């Protein structure tokens, strides 16, 4: 049977993922197997759901378009435990809801006790990690291969790679060298460290090229509203984003543009594989002032979120604030005001507004920090306080208003 | 328990590649595609044996015009990153003359590491030729080991922002020493 | 509003029940209030169920033929905690299932953790008490009042009373004296200690009469199969039973008849009240041999259940076995064989069969006990063993077969 | 933990109402509507401060023709119920002469109670007259208290199977003493 083949394939894929420690991909394998058995059993009138109660756990289930109740029950418990190991706690109830009525009908109170013990722990973990930020579900990367000579059918193909925990650009890079150098000889593998859409029309046909770009999950305004939690923004994700500096590479503020590329994968993560082909992509260019505006916005919200907190972080507050007003190495937020807020485009009602919100933020930041310094700083806070006020005059100056 | 926030401070001569490595590691970007920023300092979460740490990276100006204000950010430091370019011999000299002395003063017991940068330049004809013409070779690891223990650094580490070799290790050891 | 009145009534009934310590009746009040709010909110399109997801908890809900989601949520948590206090653990999931999707939609993980903690404990309690038999859900009694002079509208009326834990006949009796003596003077209250259908056609119109009969939940063969657990046989019960000795009162075996009366209450227990009018009743008479057969059956099963056990009870095994073969005070199972199994009715294929199963039971009983005596008995087991064999001969004798 | 099973043994003269009270309490019936049984002994669950106990009630023949076999069931007893009728003076006398001596022998440390029965007969003309004609009054509580402590019973209790007054208390105290 094809359901039996598919199963076999998914179950070995799972042991591989388990071996590699890629638990969410293992979990997805369990779910796909389970959804397959459920669908079949539903057609036979033994089960009541199939595929679609699993569509909530993963949209990829749609791809699955001997077996009995007892098998189903054992697979469901397998998915539940799978999801626990992936640390995808929020999802366990979706599985157990399917097996609860079966246990009730069988009067299996011991099983019910266990499942509800797991759900209690799971929802307990959820509040923990929502607060401790110790759940690390993965980092994502655009990887592209170039060189018919060594990659063949792989030449030109782009994937999203999903990597463990906090895997840095630097680390996945190396790993793909050591991987493809041990396969295509050392001096034959080259790495493209540039994020631009590259044309083979200038690659040495002698080498295998690998391009690796860090990307993050992308959502539009509607999606950001459906997905309120960080977990919802880390589960069932299909679109990824990166931004690229360009000039009409990296220049001065007056001329700094930005390209935002949105990549759409053919399936969502998590999936039964840890890499997924890119289906489609497009981009959006930003002017230097749009850039300014956008950059400024991110900083004020950054500060506010730091200020308006209970578990306030003194170090992370100074770091952000010092790098806000006591700027030593880089240009300084004033560079935006000098190059953009002098005497164009009436959308500046944004650029100014943000500068209004910016000062208010550093102030509140100073204010907050005033109440954290163990005196040994104190002077440090004064220079900052001094710089804040100083620049505050500069902005007020050019904008012809108070600060 | 909420996440711990290790204040780390970077010091070393101007033009050794301080800002470059900080931005590179923390934005997960290669040098060539930094979206330029008007702001200083960097925050990064690193995974050190099971635990997530938020690393706070304070960038310092290395020039004399800033000798007086630089140390304002020295209170509270949990570890120091003292940078020098393995292809800038003067860089190395400041380590012993200006840098580790400057810090050892204010934060006497605070641990520091010896960070050597731009190590990919070791395989550069132009740079090598430049060195030869002044009768010089790039600092080698071992020689930098020596300096390290002599000046009593926790250890010495080296990396290239450009090829990102050693980059991860640097900030790892950084966290280890701060702990 | 009538829903608001009904509510008010149920909520005060509940505080009264709580005060009296009648927790299941309090719980039922919470459920009825909750089912009322749910029904109303369902009509308004705010909730999705109403009355009938509560029909599983209690059929009496059918009787309920300002308010908002948040109220509903608070009432549901109230029912859940109500049921916990009544020790009706099995029923808590029926309530929580209604509030789980609301919590999920609100992303209230703390609440979800708590509810699943309760369900885990609940199902944990369930296996405990299924084994430790320490859950005591109540004893039931037919109570009837006679005397227009003092009871008025209550004269002639029969109720089922549901009493705490293991309330003995002796105890509820007294309690109704002290209750109705303190209301209708001491020497004015009389107690009828006879279970027969009584006609006022011979009561002293001067006194208030109270008749109290112990009754137990009754189920037909279909119901005994739908209700597998003791809890299912203690929840939603509408029919009660008692047996009465009669002669065509108590005589010798040859003539001993039995009347089985089944009483049907107008609502099921548990209910918003601890007494419920009898709606209807009927009875079934049994011959002396039917009686014999029935009595014999109960004993063999009694012994088997004792024998075939893990947590075997030596005392309760000897007690039942001694009273089986070493009969001192009463007649002796042989009295059935002598008066019925000599040389009628061919249904004796039952009376004999049971006597076949009876010896086999005492044997296994002896056998089991052989392995429990701390020697200090030993001799005791021998007399028993001696009596078993002795009578075994007597039965074999009269039945013309082995034993 | 599974439920504890207290073996209790009932002893006293024939015709004091031993079997009557046992069946009455355990079947939750008044004497008049016992469905007669061919079997001996009785099991009842009683509630003693939170806990359910399964009480095992062993019924003994009180006649001499059974003096030899009666004690076979005395091993393992956790408590004894020594019964006498408060309207049968001989009943009371056997308590001291035959009964508490018979048991104290085999089960020396085993606790027993003094159970007085048929106390509703105290308010009976026929019975009272019967007593008077032999120059007798029913045993009164206090006199029975005396006997009790003298013979060293845990205490004395009395009941009527017929009016079921005292019935509950009897088997309660029975469980208390066995504990
Ligand atoms: N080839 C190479 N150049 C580097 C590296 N790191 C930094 N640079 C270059 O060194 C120059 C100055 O570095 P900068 O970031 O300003 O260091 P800082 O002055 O100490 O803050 C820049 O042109 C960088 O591109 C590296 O690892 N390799
Ligand atoms: N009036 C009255 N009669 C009783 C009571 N208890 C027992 N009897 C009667 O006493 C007689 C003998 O009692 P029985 O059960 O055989 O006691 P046993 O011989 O010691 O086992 C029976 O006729 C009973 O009906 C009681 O509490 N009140």
């Amino acid at each position: 049977s094809t359901p039996e083949l598919r199963k076999t394939w998914l179950d070995s894929m799972a042991r591989i993922h388990v071996k590699n420690g890629d638990l969410s991909e293992a979990a997805m394998c369990y779910v796909h197997v389970t959804a397959l058995v459920a669908e079949y059993l539903t057609r036979k009138g033994v089960f009541r759901q199939g595929c679609t109660a699993f569509r909530v756990i993963t949209p990829n289930i749609d791809e699955e378009a001997h077996f009995n109740e007892d098998v189903l029950m054992e697979l469901l418990e397998q998915c539940a435990d799978g999801l626990w190991k992936a640390e995808r706690y929020e999802l366990i109830a979706d599985i157990y809801k399917l097996i609860i009525p079966i246990y009730e009908k069988r009067r299996d109170f011991e099983r019910l006790a266990h499942l509800y013990d797991t759900l209690h722990r799971a929802y307990s973990k959820v509040t923990e990690v929502m607060h401790s930020g110790r759940r690390l579900l993965g980092t994502y990367f655009r990887v592209a291969f170039f060189g018919q000579g060594f990659f063949e059918d792989e030449d030109g193909k782009e994937y999203i790679y999903k990597e463990p925990k906090l895997t840095p650009l630097s680390e996945i890079s190396q790993r793909l060298l050591k991987l493809y150098s041990d396969k295509f000889g050392s001096e034959n593998v080259k790495m493209i460290q540039d994020s631009g859409k590259v044309n083979p029309k200038d690659l040495d046909s002698k080498y295998a090229y690998i391009q690796v770009t860090h990307v993050i999950p992308f959502f539009d305004e509607k999606e950001l509203q459906e997905r309120k939690t960080e977990f919802e923004r880390s589960h069932n994700i299909r679109r990824f984003m990166f931004e690229m500096p360009f000039t009409q590479r990296q220049g001065g503020v007056e001329e700094q543009c930005k390209r935002r590329t949105i990549l759409t994968a053919i399936h969502c993560f998590p999936y039964v594989k840890k890499r997924i082909p890119v289906m489609y992509q497009h981009h959006t260019d930003l002017n230097p002032i749009e850039v300014a505006i956008d950059e400024m916005s991110k900083k004020v919200a950054e500060l506010r979120q730091l200020c308006s907190s209970a578990e306030v972080d003194m170090i992370k507050l100074q770091l952000k604030l010092q790098g806000s007003v006591s700027v030593q190495v880089n240009a300084g937020p004033l560079a935006y005001a000098r190059a953009f807020l002098d005497d164009p485009d009436n959308k500046v009602k944004l650029l100014k507004e943000v500068f209004r919100q910016f000062v208010e933020a550093c102030g509140q930041a100073l204010a907050v920090n005033e109440r954290l310094i163990k005196e040994d700083q104190l002077e440090y806070q004064e220079e900052m306080k001094a710089n804040y006020r100083e620049m505050a005059k500069e902005l007020s100056e050019i904008m012809h208003e108070q600060l | 328990s909420h996440m711990q926030t290790i204040k780390c401070v970077v010091v070393g001569d101007g033009a050794v590649g301080k800002t470059c490595l900080l931005i590179s590691y923390t934005t997960n970007k290669f040098p060539s595609e930094y979206v330029p920023t008007v702001f200083d300092n960097y925050a990064v979460t690193v995974m050190i044996g099971g635990e997530p740490y938020t690393l706070g990276l304070f960038d310092t100006a290395g020039q004399e015009d800033y000798d007086r204000l630089r140390p304002l950010s020295y209170p509270q430091t949990d570890v120091f990153l003292v940078c020098f370019s393995v292809v800038s011999p003067s860089s190395f000299e400041n380590v012993k003359e200006k840098w580790v002395p400057e810090i050892t003063h204010h934060c006497p017991k605070t641990p520091f590491l010896l960070v050597g940068t731009q190590i990919d330049l070791r395989d550069d004809p132009s740079t090598i030729e430049k060195l030869a013409k002044n009768k010089q070779k790039p600092i080698t690891p071992e020689t930098a080991e020596k300096l390290a223990r002599d000046l009593k650094a926790v250890k010495y580490v080296e990396c290239s922002a450009l090829t990102q070799k050693g980059l991860k290790n640097v900030f790892d050891e950084a966290i280890l020493a701060a702990l």
